């Protein structure tokens, strides 16, 4: 995958690296992303990765803690976290299956429409299902595009084999080609 | 449309400068360098000092100072238990340094064992832990800022259309602690528990501040919601040491606004829910009536939802009078009106009446509400008296926009 | 070796307690329910255990629990385990030796399972509601210290008095006294015990045809 | 103990058919009057659109021109009340070739009102005036969707129906003229529910016994306007 | 109580569940109808066929009899229903009664409909309103509205929430007591009310116009704008 | 929780169930209406292309009933078969009471009645099946219209219902002819959209399932597409997307 | 501390002079020369000879007496001496101890309760009227209750009002209502207090309404301060949730009025359901006065672009009119996407200057993130 890369670097990588352009053109700099797809095939893969190439803090949120379901800190948790984000500034909020109660989701909104993009702090929310509550979320201030992940294709499958390839040996002829075509659709 | 990515780096250095090269290589250096050099002095100036600071200087050390430093002994805190007065002479004393340790000690020779009962809180030296003083037992924290401490600025003067009302409470928490000759020459004991209950803003709380205000004795303020604890028993434990403390004074009252918040009758087909609450409620209905009892601790209660409590809390002997709030009539609309409108700054001509029969059953908080309206109508004008004009269109703002 | 007071509020059980107590020189030890529960893991269980301790180093004693239902809610699991713990020590190994316990509540329902068995309260009093000689009799206690006048007919009192318990009953003679006060009366009379049944009996409700 | 009619309360009582007797409160306020003289209702209007036609509102309504009728609820319950009322009215002369009572049209009308729960619905959040000169001479009664009705000397009924009903009480005895009633009453609405009263935000009718036809007004306010 | 049942009254004795209908038609669409001096005009809008889709389909407007004609606002499939059942009932009634129909007894019919698919649970009511127009008052011109809750009235000029909040109080603040002079005053009305609706361009504003003594006639898209241009000129030279 | 029956209304006055439903079909298949001339085609997509399915019928997705009306399916298989025979009972009883073809609005908008009345009543469950069909008759000849459970018919120069359905009507908007848009120009762009939604690279026959009506044969006529000559569209296909790939 | 802000934000050398005057003054500022060019000390600091130890303090016996307490536990009866603050020492503080005799020695900066601390939000610096387009009623209307009550009392303390205790914002989402309590703030010189309805609601039994108490005390000892609770319909509706959160509304109408006094602090409460809230809420007694906030018109809405509009480069083709004419379709939070997804937009372009279209392609984008239903 490919599309992912380059949409992620320009709203995170992109934000991180160059500041000056946002000021200089007078806009408020981006602040969420969202992404579709199946579950994982690179999601967090994808978010694990340009944390390291940016080198801010990574905050990994799996979508169990975020459903306690039963009032447990939902209301000031997710406070918690942002504060000591800002704390560690330059950082990336992470969470995902966000499919996985309404309360602290007003309480996340007006958050998300509440703290300051001054200290390189974004978020970066994932999901995994096509979902009502999904459309939903695509408002100001919170989310700005809509990275999808596709199922990867036959080369595409291929170089995912290539990349656990390495350490694995191989025999005299050993055609990663003709293995890759025979799952067609298959997850990463 | 065509396809298109981001930008190159390439780009980047010419497309931030491009057509702003005017003044921006100029200002971008002075930001920066304004900055820094901020970060400087800041760093120059030095730390700023978090000293806390002393009082005045002219009030303080002395001599006297490093006389008590050298000379008090610094006494530690512990709880007295079981006297042993084994051979009666030396009665030895076991003591609890919380924290701390356990010990069995002795008094000092200025202290006698008739100033010591069990438990008594007691300070002793750090050297021999001697019982060196006597301390007053420790009221809980929270539960000592619920002492009211000030009297409210409110009279029964304020208080309109309740006559009765306030005849009768008067009558039963403060006619005893004034006048104790009439009921004891008579042969009666006077009622000790009072529930106010009526519509929300009837003026039950301004009863309180009033009662507040002409008790001249110990007077204790209690919200429902306060004695809600979230650790088990907590709010028991808090009642607890609430009556407790109102017994050391010499006679006190005791003022619970909106019991429901506690006092909500007891229920089981929920197999669990609110029994926290109820335990601390139970713990009240045994601190008014029962073993022990109460001495004279008149309890003043006040709630919106009279129908909602325990019947044994409800049961009189805890609350002995039921007195019931009405909304005011338009005899006690106009005493309202004469109330609220006296401390404002209007003409001394205006039809009080007139406002009160254009009142609907509106409360008297409506009332207060209305007039402070009209004050701000005269003040959107500027105006430093008040018009008969502003009361009335204070009239139909409140009355007919929440009536619409 | 338990006997348990159950009844609506103002029949007058605490007052039997009392009584008890007041009579019988042995040692006497009261609480309530909320007094049990604490916070703390284990601390209820050690109360109970301890005053049972108590109890027997003072040899003949008598246990007074009043709102038993604190702790004697069904079978939040720390209440239950020192209500667990309040039954092994109301059973007892070398059960109760010369410790006789008991109890007082409003509300029986919420005691249920094994708190009201046969051998830890081996009697159940129930208190009902004062009868109408006792109704009278209940007036003639308290009106003892009041300096009533004789031509009073507290059995027409009864008769006007029905459903009151004997609080409700305590309440119309503090409320006759605190009538003759507002009188200013030397003396108060029947007129004056009828008005403070009529403040005291009930709300009196709405009009009761109009209601849907 | 919500879920239906069909469930007694604790108490006794229905918190079904209670919720009824509140929606009256939402309604407009409605006056009547029984006086030796004559009938009236006034009903109260509150502008809501210049737009509006304003007798489009059927607050007041005729079922005959012996009897009078007024409303306070919502407006489509309302108009079944009205329909029924004039069904049985119009059957009633029809079997018997004579005016129905408008004592026999309060309880005819009611055994409609007396379906909400206990056929094989929900009680009609509406509450009614009705005004009749007939056969026991000038008669004016109410009834509330509980079903229950009560001929009446004068009443009060809809939004701030407590305050006006209390004011009248006070100034109101069963041996009035008929204008002074419509004046106490015309104030009483002038007092309670906007402003200076016109044909606009506020409906009268009154019907008499040697008048049997015609309780509606006609812009004949224009005296009550110069008068109140 | 709660909302959760059709026949179920709030507490207060508020139905919530009605009051859900009416607000279900306030998402829909701007729905506004004057009757002028002796014509009665409607305009469709906010319609936006967007390409691939057809105008015709749409049905902007169906004619229930000769002199009144309706569309309602909110969901298509309840209001085609409604319309269905009033020509319906329009038709057989002239047809079979002694004597032929007039607006109001189909007011009266649609509005009773209403009531009655609202009265009972397991029957949902129609989530539409519609804003209703006759030509024989005795010859005369009337426009009615109707709503979820089974209620009509009257109006001199009517509307409905989502052109309610903007185009009814323009109206309010507009309109002459003085009927519109005239057929063309009467369009340009109309054609100013649309001006206070969202768009006004055109591309799918449409408008139906009943003389009351003419029947039923249809504008051409040629003519709403050529009538939309004249207002935007008037609206010039007032300056 | 307002989602429950199909009968209630929500405090955002909305019909989660008939929502519920929309997104039923939201995945039930790729069916499309071809916007073209001279001739009008419906082209379907089954997901049980399978090596043991038998498709005894030679078509599970196109449903003909008249000799000038057809009909295309995608949803709750049981739902569209009783809707067809509704379909077949109306056209039935409309013929026998006139003696005359149904127009093709007509029957359309009294399905979507019945629709409703299903979705209105209680107990009641709507219909999750959206079906395209297509029609010539003496008022409007040439047909084509799209249904929904909601009882809402949509009449479309192009459509297509089901999975992805998005990047279908994009490109239909994007590929859109018109007037002298011919049955094969049709047949040209409902394979290439097809093969876009699809995630298929030389989309294999059996995986398409296309019907058509012609009217130079205007006594009129419902032809449904073999596998040959599907085949021989998909190679015409192929070797556009080649010489495409030539003109780099 | 902080310094001015440049007026212009233009690229201008009225920017540079004001800023190189800024540097002159920092300059001149610029701790050097003065780091160039008794008893009171030596004795006490002698008195508290070091290490200093910090210890709990909740008693005061005598005027010289108090129980003490460190933190290990152990509770200290010790003697205060003259140089510490009598008012300072209140239970609950923190006091330093001489580490020899633990005798009281001063009072301490207290440093504690994280979760206040969060709530004394900041001044609200970056909120200001002139960053809010032409909310005319709702600032008159909000200038009568909290702002001027806050500043100048003389008008009520003359003619002898109660100035109003509480005020309800009610709007749409985005139309400012947060922004005009915060601006609020700024324009006062009051401490900001903010709190959304959502998260008072806590799992244990006690602890929602405690918070609530931990608000207003919180409000107390600030004095001039602003208590904002967004979205209160949370807790406030109609009607074990169902009574802990009765229990929670009744502690608010307990501070907001209620028993005893409540000093100065104002309290302004945002929603966007107004109709939905509890009577009591809207108890024209309870609560004074309720803020309308409807959807921009046309004329707010071109200040709003005028706000956001101001730090971006334009073209001469931009019309910020025929953006408007539509409807009140997007509030103005909507409208700081139009401007966001815009300067993105012609950043995509590869252009750092946007034009009309750019507006157009933001226009659109904004609309197709709104919902379905009812076709
Ligand atoms: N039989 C009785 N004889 C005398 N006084 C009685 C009697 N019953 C009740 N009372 C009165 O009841 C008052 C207090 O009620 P008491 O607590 O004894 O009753 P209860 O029903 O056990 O109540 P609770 O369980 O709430 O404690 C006493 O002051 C006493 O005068
Ligand atoms: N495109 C890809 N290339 C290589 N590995 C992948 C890819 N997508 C997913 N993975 C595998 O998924 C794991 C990372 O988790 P991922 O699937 O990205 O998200 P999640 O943790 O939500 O499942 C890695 O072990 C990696 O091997
Ligand atoms: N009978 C009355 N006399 C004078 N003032 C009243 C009366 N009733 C209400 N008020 C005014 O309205 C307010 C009512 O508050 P109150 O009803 O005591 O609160 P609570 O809800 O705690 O009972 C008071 O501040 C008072 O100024
Ligand atoms: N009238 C206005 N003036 C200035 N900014 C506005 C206006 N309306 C909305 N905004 C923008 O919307 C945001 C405020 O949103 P707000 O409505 O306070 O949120 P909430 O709806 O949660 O109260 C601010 O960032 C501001 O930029
Ligand atoms: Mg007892």
């Amino acid at each position: 995958l490919d599309k992912q890369i380059k949409e992620i670097k320009e709203v995170i990588e992109l934000p991180v690296k160059h500041p000056e352009l946002f000021e200089a053109l007078g806009i408020a700099q981006p602040k969420g992303v969202l992404l579709y797809g199946p579950p994982g095939t690179g999601k967090t893969l994808l978010a694990r990765a340009v944390a390291h190439h940016t080198d801010c803090t990574f905050i990994r949120v799996s979508g169990s803690e975020l459903v306690q379901k039963f009032i447990g800190e939902g209301a000031r948790m997710v406070r918690e976290l942002f504060v000591m984000a800002r704390e560690h500034a330059p950082s990336i909020i992470f969470m995902d299956e966000i499919d996985s109660v309404q309360r602290t989701m007003l309480e996340l909104l007006n958050q998300l429409d509440g703290f300051e993009a001054t200290k390189n702090i974004k978020v970066i929310m994932a999901t995994n299902r096509i979902d009502i509550l999904d459309s939903a979320l695509l408002r100001p201030g919170r989310i700005d595009r809509k990275i999808e992940f596709p199922p990867p294709n036959e080369e595409a499958r291929l170089d995912i084999l290539k990349i656990h390839s390495r350490k694995m040996n191989l025999t005299r002829g050993i055609n990663l080609r003709k293995i890759a075509e025979l799952m067609p659709g298959a997850s990463g | 449309d065509k396809p298109i990515r981001a930008l190159d780096e390439g780009d980047i250095a010419l497309l931030k400068t491009y057509g702003q090269s005017t003044y921006s290589r100029q200002i971008k250096q002075v930001e920066d360098d304004i900055q820094q050099l901020l970060k400087k002095i800041n760093e120059l100036t030095g730390i700023k000092e978090s000293d806390t600071g002393l009082a005045p200087p002219a009030l303080w050390d002395l001599a006297a100072d490093k006389q008590t430093l050298q000379s008090e002994q610094p006494l530690q805190v512990a709880r007295c238990t079981k006297i042993i007065n084994a051979d009666s002479e030396d009665p030895k004393y076991i003591i609890n340094v919380k924290q701390f340790a356990k010990f069995v000690v002795d008094l000092s020779d200025q202290v006698a064992p008739t100033d010591i009962e069990e438990g008594m809180r007691v300070g002793v030296d750090r050297n021999k832990y001697q019982i060196h003083i006597p301390l007053p037992p420790i009221a809980d924290p929270t539960v000592t800022m619920m002492q009211v401490e000030e009297k409210p600025d409110v009279t029964y003067s304020d208080v309109g259309g309740c006559k009765e009302q306030i005849e009768k409470l008067r009558e039963v928490v403060e006619t005893p602690l004034l006048h104790p000759e009439r009921f004891v020459n008579l042969g009666i004991e006077p009622p000790k528990g009072v529930l106010l209950f009526g519509p929300p803003g009837t003026g039950k709380t301004l009863c309180a501040r009033a009662v507040a205000n002409r008790t001249d004795a110990c007077f204790i303020r209690v919200i429902g919601s306060e004695l809600v604890q979230k650790y088990v028993g907590e709010g028991a434990r808090m009642v607890r040491e609430l009556f407790e403390m109102a017994r050391t004074k010499k006679a006190c009252l005791i003022f619970f606004d909106e019991i429901d918040a506690i006092g909500g009758a007891r229920f089981d087909d929920g197999a669990g829910g609110d029994n926290e609450v109820q335990r601390t409620m139970l713990e009240l209905i045994n601190q008014l009536d029962g073993f022990d009892p109460r001495g004279n601790i008149k309890v003043l209660m006040a709630t919106n939802r009279p129908d909602t409590l325990d019947p044994a809390l409800m049961r009189p002997g805890r609350l002995d009078r039921k007195i019931e709030f009405s909304l005011p009539d338009l005899e006690g609309r106009t005493h309202i009106f004469k109330i609220h409108a006296r401390s404002m700054s209007v003409e001394r001509d205006i039809r009080f009446e007139l406002l009160a029969r254009l009142c609907p059953n509106s409360t008297g908080a409506e009332i207060r509400s209305v007039c402070t309206e009209a004050g701000m109508f005269a003040i959107r004008a500027r105006r430093k008296i008040a018009t008969e004009k502003d009361f009335l269109e204070a009239v139909n703002k409140v009355i007919k926009s929440y009536a619409k | 070796k338990g006997v348990l007071m159950y009844g609506p509020p103002g029949t007058g059980k605490t007052l039997l307690a009392r009584a008890c107590a007041a009579q019988t020189k042995a040692t006497f030890l009261k609480l309530a329910g909320p007094q049990l529960v604490q916070m703390f893991i284990g601390d209820g269980a050690k109360l109970v255990r301890d005053a049972f301790a108590l109890a027997k180093e003072k040899a003949p004693s008598i246990i007074f629990i009043d709102e038993l239902d604190a702790i004697g809610t069904k079978r939040d699991r720390e209440v239950q385990r020192t209500m667990l713990e309040l039954l092994n020590q109301l059973d007892g190994f070398q059960p109760n030796t010369q410790v006789k316990v008991i109890a007082a509540t409003n509300r029986v329902d919420i005691l249920d399972p094994a708190l009201l068995r046969s051998g830890r309260l081996d009697r159940k009093i129930e208190f009902p509601m004062p009868n109408e000689e006792a109704r009278a009799r209940i007036m003639q206690i308290h009106s003892r210290k009041m300096n009533v006048s004789p031509d009073v007919n507290y059995e027409e009192l009864a008769r006007c008095t029905d459903d009151f318990n004997g609080a409700q009953c305590k309440a119309v003679c503090v409320e006759a006294g605190m009538i003759a006060l507002r009188r200013g009366a030397t003396e108060l009379t029947h007129e004056d015990y009828m008005e403070g049944i009529l403040e005291v009996q009930a709300k009196k409700k709405a009009n009761l045809q109009y209601y849907a | 103990y919500d879920r239906g009619v069909n469930t007694f309360s604790p108490e006794g009582r229905l918190f079904q058919v209670e919720y009824a007797i509140e929606a009256i409160k939402l309604g407009s306020t409605a006056i009547g009057i029984q006086t030796s003289e004559g009938v009236c209702l006034a009903v109260e209007k509150r502008i809501t659109s210049p737009l509006m036609e304003p007798s489009s509102i059927e607050k007041i309504v005729e079922i005959d021109a012996h009897i009078g009728c007024a409303m306070s609820g919502l407006i489509a319950d309302a108009k079944t009340l009205i329909d029924k009322a004039r069904v049985e009215t119009q059957n009633h002369w029809f079997t018997y070739n004579e005016t129905m009572t408008v004592e026999s049209v309060t309880q005819a009308v009611s055994n409609l009102a007396l379906q909400f729960g206990e056929e094989d619905s929900r009680p009609f959040g509406v509450a009614l005036l009705f005004g009749g000169v007939d056969e026991k001479g000038p008669q004016l009664f109410h009834m509330d969707p509980s079903g229950t009705f009560v001929q009446c000397d004068a009443r009060a009924i809809g939004s701030a129906s407590e305050g006006a009903q209390s004011s009248l009480q006070e100034v109101y005895h069963k041996s009035m003229t008929l204008k002074e009633a419509i004046k106490s009453s015309l104030i009483i609405l002038k007092q309670v529910m906007e402003e200076k009263l016109n044909a606009t935000n506020i409906e009268l009718a009154t019907v008499q016994p040697g008048q049997n036809f015609h309780m509606f007004t006609k812009e004949e306010l224009e005296e009550v306007i110069k008068d109140i | 109580s709660y909302d959760r049942a059709i026949t179920v009254f709030s507490p207060d004795g508020h139905l919530f569940q009605v009051e859900y209908a009416q607000e279900a038609v306030k998402k829909g669409s701007t729905a506004v109808g004057v009757r002028g001096r002796d014509i009665v005009v409607l305009g469709v809008e906010k319609k936006s066929v967007a390409k691939l889709q057809d105008e015709r389909t749409v049905r902007k407007i169906c004619a229930l009899d000769d002199n009144v004609c309706m569309a309602f606002a909110g969901l298509t499939a309840d209001a085609r229903i409604v319309i269905n059942r009033a020509r319906v009932e329009c038709q057989s009634h002239r047809l079979t009664v002694e004597d032929p129909v007039t607006v109001e007894y189909i007011t009266r019919y649609i509005a009773s409909l209403k009531q009655r698919y609202t009265q009972s649970n397991g029957r949902r009511p129609f989530g539409i309103s519609a804003l209703i127009v006759g030509f024989d008052f005795d010859g005369t011109p009337r426009l009615y509205q109707t709503d979820p809750s089974g209620t009509y009235h009257a109006w001199k000029a009517n509307a409905i929430g989502r052109g309610a909040k903007s185009v009814r109080e323009f109206l309010e603040k507009n309109y002459t007591d003085e009927a519109i002079e005239t057929d063309d005053l009467t369009i340009k009305l109309v054609i100013k009310a649309l001006l206070e609706v969202v768009q006004s361009g055109g591309k799918n504003i449409e408008l139906a116009v009943m003389r009351r003594d003419q029947s039923l006639k249809i504008l051409n898209p040629e003519e709403i704008e050529k009538y939309v241009a004249e207002i935007e000129k008037e609206k010039e030279e007032n300056e | 929780r307002y989602d429950s029956r199909t009968t209630i209304f929500s405090p955002e006055g909305r019909l989660y169930q008939v929502e519920y439903a929309m997104e039923a079909i939201g995945h039930a298949g790729t069916c499309l209406g071809i916007l073209a001339n001279d001739g009008v085609l419906l082209a379907a997509e089954r997901r049980n292309i399978h090596k043991l399915l038998d498709e005894v019928f030679f078509s599970e997705k196109i449903y003909k009933l008249n000799e000038d009306m057809a009909c295309s399916v995608a949803g709750i298989t049981s739902d569209a078969n009783v809707l067809t025979n509704e379909l077949r009972l109306i056209a039935q009883r409309y013929l026998l009471q006139y003696q005359e073809p149904i127009p093709c609005e007509q029957l359309v908008t009294a399905l979507c009645d019945i629709k409703q009345a299903y979705t209105q009543f209680g107990g009641k469950r709507p219909f999750g099946v959206s079906l395209l069909y297509i029609g010539w008759d003496k008022h409007y000849g040439f047909q084509l219209y799209q249904s929904d459970p909601s009882g809402n018919y949509g009449g479309w120069k192009a459509t297509c219902i089901g999975n992805n359905s998005a990047a279908a009507v994009s490109m239909l908007k994007q590929d859109y002819k018109e007037g002298e848009m011919t049955l094969k120009s049709a047949l040209a762009l409902a394979i290439k959209v097809l093969n876009k939604t699809m995630d298929v690279s030389k989309l294999s026959a059996e995986k398409v399932e296309i019907a058509t009506l012609t009217r130079e044969n205007g006594k009129t006529v419902i032809r449904v597409l073999k596998q040959k000559e599907v085949e021989q569209l998909i190679k015409k296909h192929e070797e556009e997307e080649a010489k495409a790939e030539r003109e780099k | 501390s902080k310094l001015p802000l440049v007026t212009p934000h233009t690229q201008c050398r009225l920017k540079l002079l004001k800023l190189e005057r800024i540097k002159d003054y920092l300059l001149m500022e610029e701790i050097r020369n003065q780091e160039q060019m008794e008893e009171e000390r030596s004795k006490v600091d002698d008195l508290r000879g070091t290490p200093m130890s910090v210890g709990t303090l909740e008693e005061i016996i005598d005027d010289n007496h108090a129980i003490v307490s460190t933190s290990v536990g152990s509770e200290h009866y010790v003697s205060i001496l003259s140089f510490v603050d009598k008012d300072l020492l209140e239970p609950g503080c923190s006091v330093l101890l001489n580490h020899k005799v633990h005798a009281v020695i001063g009072v301490l900066m207290d440093d504690t309760d994280p979760l206040v601390t969060v709530m004394k939000v900041e001044k609200a610096p970056q909120e200001t009227y002139a960053d809010i387009g032409g909310l005319d009623n709702q600032i008159q209307e909000i200038k009568e209750s909290v702002e001027l009550p806050l500043t100048h009392p003389e008008y009520y303390e003359e003619m002898g009002i109660k100035p109003p205790k509480g005020v309800i914002l009610y709007g749409p989402p985005g139309t400012g209502k947060t922004l005009l309590a915060k601006a609020v703030a700024n324009q006062t010189s009051a401490t900001f207090l903010r709190v959304v309805g959502s998260e008072l609601i806590q799992k244990y039994l006690g602890d929602g309404p405690k918070l609530v108490r931990e608000l207003f005390r919180v409000a107390e000892e600030h004095a001039p301060s602003i208590v904002f609770i967004d979205e209160i319909d949370a807790i406030g509706t109609k009607r074990g949730g169902e009574r802990e959160i009765q229990r929670t509304m009744l502690e608010l109408l307990n501070q907001l009025d209620g028993f005893d006094s409540r000093g100065d602090v104002k309290v302004i409460m945002a929603t966007n359901r107004i109709e939905t809230l509890d009577p009591a809420l809207i108890r024209p007694g309870r609560i004074d006065r309720k803020i309308e906030f409807p959807l921009p018109d046309e004329k707010t809405k071109k200040r709003i672009f005028q706000i956001h509009t101001s730090r971006m480069t334009l073209a001469d083709d931009v019309t910020l009119d025929d953006l408007i004419m539509a409807k009140d379709d997007l509030s103005g939070a909507d409208i700081k996407a139009i401007c966001t997804e815009a300067g993105l937009m012609a950043l995509r372009e590869r252009r750092m200057k946007v034009t009309n279209e750019d507006f157009k392609k933001s226009k659109e984008n904004v609309l197709y993130k709104k919902q379905e239903g009812t076709p």
